[PDB]
RNA sequence: CCUCGGUUGGCCUCGGAUAGCCGGUCCCCCGCCGGGGUCCGGUGCGGAGAGCCCUUCGUCCCGGGAAACGGGGCGGCCGGAAAGGGGGCCGCCCUCUCGCCCGUCACGCACCGCACGUUCGUGGGGAACCUGGCGCUAAACCAUUCGUAGACGACCUGCUU
RNA sequence: GCCUAGUGGGCCACUUUUGGUAAGCAGAACUGGCGCUGCGGGAUGAACCGAACGCCGGGUUAAGGCGCCCGAUGCCGACG
RNA sequence: GACGGCUGGGAAGGCCCCGGCGGGGAAGGUGGCCCGGGGGCCCCGGGUGUUACAGCCCCGCCCCGGCAGCAGCAGCUCGCCGAAUCCCGGGGCCGAGGGAGC
């Protein structure tokens, strides 16, 4: 009946100053602004949902306008609580700074 | 007007470091920025430690500037500061900040539900006190 | 949970009285365990109740002895919920996420 | 030498290599404050060829040792007696200190120096550390903390953990 | 939804950072009280800082050169555009999301304001350091709306005041209530003192 | 019906000091309940943002607790301009004793391990058809003219008491 | 061992070094570079620092850095 | 998470003046005594001085005194380690090859 994942930002993709690597995003978890904190999260599978035009098929439901690029945590990034996901498609630069969906599922707990 | 002084005998609080969520008596003072302390009773060894790290109680032993350990936990037997430090109010809300952080999602629920209670209860009597001010100022 | 199955699906029940959970299979990686607890010893599990039992057949209807082993592990796990208090209005209940809590500081 | 981290003194024995003219050279001892003891004998092989003429290849180190401080949980005054070079001449100094150890008041002396000198650890020579009893002492920063009862309080506690939240509604205390 | 912060107290560049980073991870960010910002050094030092910043200007048009704008709130807001990298359409969106005012306007008057502990004057200057006010700088050099925002902000904090006395006398009543109906709440208020919630 | 998408409970608010604060209090001294001296507590802020509020699986029986002064809803008064209050309150001819907690009692698509679920959302924008009431029946520009104006546009003027 | 193209304008830097007041000047020695060569870093950049390159995934580094631009200290970093 | 080696065959420290019996010492001088003033006997000043109504430092063995323990149960007072070293768990990336025979 209610929320079942964490909210994370797009922050960006992993980089360099003048050479980003598209295939890894940066997320900024809300709540975690430690290194120490982030070893709940890793491993965690994460998802873009976002509504496009055309209508797309949705698994156990009637085809609506919703559409996903799923992912999962990978690593820690920096001491200050940010991590490293790898998704399936490389996620839009359009994203960077909405809403990524931290599922709680691969549990290890 | 300052109250917490640093002197030889005045019982800190251990903010962060290894030792922290402790006690420690101010045995000396180094410099302006470091005291060798000691914990007699809270496990804590005889060592140098930074001013920024401890906080200052309202508690002062007394025992010498150079005596050793053994003198130091018989002033804090005495003065009984397992006890009295556990009488205050201070690590009562510390205590309370580990019950609170040692909850369980079964403990949430029946938190939720009491104070779901409470709330509604004092909210009632709240309302009857503003009208029976209203009632009672003309 | 009552039994971890031969193929480590978990095989579970919160009762269809309070959840409307059936006796049914889960995945470990995809539940969260809590540390809260029922001491079910004394519970006779059925002995057919395997994932043979649970696999998905072929328009789906619940079998007359589908109907009546639910009733006969309600019938024990029951007493036993309801006799530590608000555990039964615990299990009504559903998880969810609000403001502040997050599950790397929550404990269960 | 790089005065990197908390330094630690050694105990540093060398001699020369006993050759037919000298068939037992006679033995010398230093304290070295040092990283680590390859650095300890690098810097015993600079200050013994200095003082005498025996290099790392015509010499041997018998021992390298750590040296421990017999009290380390009793706080002593320090005299460091010191050489350094400024950017304009060679300086004669002497410092007081205050610490347990006498490494780390060695080591003390030597960021001590970086700040009040700008002068860097290679240029920088100990010649004498001794602990000092405190009716000796020069320095009246070392001898305001010769109190028996000394006390003092915290004034202005400035907000560490600055992003804890990083954005709190009440705005903090610093008085305590 | 909006991060309200006020900007009493707050270092320029400090708080302009932390803000810039917040609208570039996305979240609104309203900075209310922009005369209350303070910065550091001697207000000398400031004025003749912001005065080589009004001797430049484009030569040959000063109508298309820079443009300093005066209200403290345009200034705070020509710092977070500095920090941020504005001429990319990401810039100009975290830019758009940022709201800059002088005073404290009736949408965010009738609202808590935060405070950023890392960029406040207090815990990040000296106490013997001498600052200035960009309220002050900001009317010396020719801001013109420093005495009328100063009379909006009194009649701000008058009834502000009157918030105050009411929920100050709303808490005396629930604290009186507590002890009126501490029998009916007793079984209750033992399960929030068990789990840490009161004491 | 298209289309734009983001989002997935709110915080309805002292002023501020930081070598000091916060809350109560009268036996006081001043003012139009507001302020200060006195006293009492609190202060690693627990009259705590390390916070607070809400907290939802739903329905059926019967009991206890809490409520009864309550819950839901039509006629009046206060409250707001810096970018204006959708709140509190007065009664009404209505209805219930439900809502919240602890229990008794069973029920429901139990969809047979699985993903975009769960809101803000009668969201904004766009056209269109229904379907009832209250209404309201205009200017701009050209053309003509003027010369207080003018390269041309533009500008300033007039054209049925 | 044969055949053999291109080249026969060079320039820069540590150290040595001649003329010149000096020069992003003119002239030598040694070695390494640039030219012939991208890449990380020095904001920018023929030559500096790191390092030389098939097309990619994971990991790790060098030199540099880690308020925000801009990845990284959002350490309750140390001493001045 | 557990084990072990080495060192000054760790240094310090812990317990039994609370190690026993002696001998001294001086101060960042404790009791006392004297002076001075600040309160309702107490506290803070200044002086004297050697244990007393605190402590510190230097047969110390009266079998390295006797015990714990030992590079120390925090998950920190200071190391170098591992033939004197092993167990357990988690996260990520990848599955090249395709007749090995018995
Ligand atoms: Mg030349
Ligand atoms: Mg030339
Ligand atoms: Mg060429
Ligand atoms: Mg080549
Ligand atoms: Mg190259
Ligand atoms: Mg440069
Ligand atoms: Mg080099
Ligand atoms: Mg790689
Ligand atoms: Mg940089």
């Amino acid at each position: 009946s209610g929320r079942l994942w964490c909210k994370a930002i797009f922050a960006g993709y992993k980089r360099g100053l003048r050479n980003q690597r598209e295939h890894t995003a940066l997320l900024k978890i809300e709540g975690v602004y430690a290194r120490d904190e982030t070893e709940f999260y890793l491993g965690k599978r994460c998802a873009y949902v976002y509504k496009a035009k055309n209508n797309t098929v949705t698994p156990g439901g009637k085809p609506n306008k919703t559409r996903v690029i799923w992912g999962k945590v990978t690593r820690a990034h920096g001491n200050s609580g940010m991590v490293r996901a790898k998704f399936r498609s490389n996620l839009p630069a359009k994203a960077i700074g909405h809403r990524i969906r931290v599922m709680l599922y691969p549990s290890r707990i | 007007v300052f109250r917490r002084f640093v002197e030889v005998g005045r019982v800190a609080y251990v903010s962060f470091g290894p030792h922290a969520g402790k006690l420690v008596a101010i045995v000396d003072v180094i410099d302006q920025n470091r005291a060798l302390v000691d914990g007699p009773c809270t496990r804590v060894r005889r060592q140098a430690m930074p001013f920024k790290c401890m906080q200052l109680t309202d508690f002062i032993l007394k025992f010498p500037h150079s005596a050793r350990q053994k003198y130091v936990r018989k002033a804090w037997e005495k003065a009984d500061i397992n006890t009295k430090w556990a009488a205050t109010r201070w690590a009562k809300k510390i205590e309370a900040r580990e019950r609170k952080a040692k909850m369980t999602d079964f403990d949430r629920y029946k938190v939720m539900k009491a104070k779901k209670m409470r709330n509604r209860i004092i909210k009632n009597e709240v309302k009857k006190l503003q009208r029976a001010a209203l009632l009672k100022a003309s | 949970f009552l039994k971890q199955l031969s193929s480590g699906l978990l095989l579970v029940t919160g009762p269809l009285s309070l959840n409307r959970v059936p006796l049914r299979r889960t995945h470990q990686k995809f539940v969260i365990a809590t540390s809260t607890k029922i001491d079910i010893s004394g519970v006779k599990i059925p002995k057919h109740l395997t994932d043979a039992y649970f696999k998905k057949k072929k328009k789906y209807e619940i079998t007359e002895q589908r109907k009546v082993d639910q009733k006969a592990v309600d019938s024990q796990i029951l007493p036993k919920i309801k006799a530590v208090p608000q555990l039964q209005g615990y299990l009504r209940s559903v998880f969810a996420l609000t403001n502040g809590v997050y599950p790397h500081k929550l404990v269960f | 030498m790089k005065a990197s981290g908390t330094l630690r003194e050694y105990k540093v024995v060398g001699r020369c290599l006993p050759t037919p003219k000298c068939r037992t050279p006679p033995l010398y001892r230093m304290r070295i404050f040092a990283p680590n003891h390859v650095v300890a004998k690098s810097r015993f092989w600079y200050f013994v060829s200095q003082l005498k003429k025996m290099k790392k290849s015509s010499g041997e180190i018998v021992y390298c040792g750590q040296v421990f401080e017999k009290s380390p949980l009793r706080v002593k005054n320090f005299g460091i007696w010191l050489r350094y070079d400024s950017r304009s001449g060679t300086h004669n100094m002497y410092r007081e200190y205050r610490d347990l150890t006498t490494a780390g008041a060695v080591t003390q002396c030597y960021r001590d120096m970086g700040a009040r000198h700008r002068a860097r650890a290679h240029s920088i020579q100990i010649m004498k550390v001794e602990e000092i009893a405190a009716s000796k002492c020069r320095r009246p920063a070392v001898k305001q903390f010769h109190d028996s009862k000394i006390k003092f309080p915290l004034p202005h506690r400035v907000l560490r953990r600055q992003h804890k939240p990083r954005f709190t509604t009440k705005r903090p205390n610093t008085f305590f | 939804q909006v991060l309200v912060l006020d900007g009493r107290g707050h270092l320029l560049g400090r708080l302009a950072a932390i803000v810039a980073k917040q609208v570039l991870l996305g979240r609104k960010v309203v900075v209310v009280r922009c005369e209350g910002i303070n910065i550091s050094g001697n207000f000398y030092r400031n004025k003749l800082k912001y005065l080589a910043f009004l001797r430049k200007r484009m030569n040959t048009n000063p109508s298309r050169g820079p443009y300093h704008f005066r209200a403290p709130s345009r200034i705070f807001w020509r710092t977070v555009r500095g920090m941020l990298p504005h001429k990319t359409k990401r810039g100009q969106a975290a830019l758009d999301r940022l709201k800059v005012f002088d005073g404290i306007p009736p949408p965010y008057d009738k609202k808590k304001r935060m405070v950023v502990p890392a960029a406040l004057k207090v815990v990040r200057l000296k106490p013997t350091r001498k600052f200035a006010y960009l309220g002050r700088l900001a009317h010396e050099v020719g801001w013109k709306y420093q005495a009328v925002t100063a009379t909006l902000e009194e009649k701000r904090k008058e009834k502000a005041k009157i918030h105050y006395r009411k929920k100050k006398q709303l808490m005396r009543l629930r604290k009186q209530a507590e002890k009126n109906v501490e029998k009916k709440i007793s079984k209750f208020t033992d399960v929030l003192k068990t789990h840490g919630l009161l004491v």
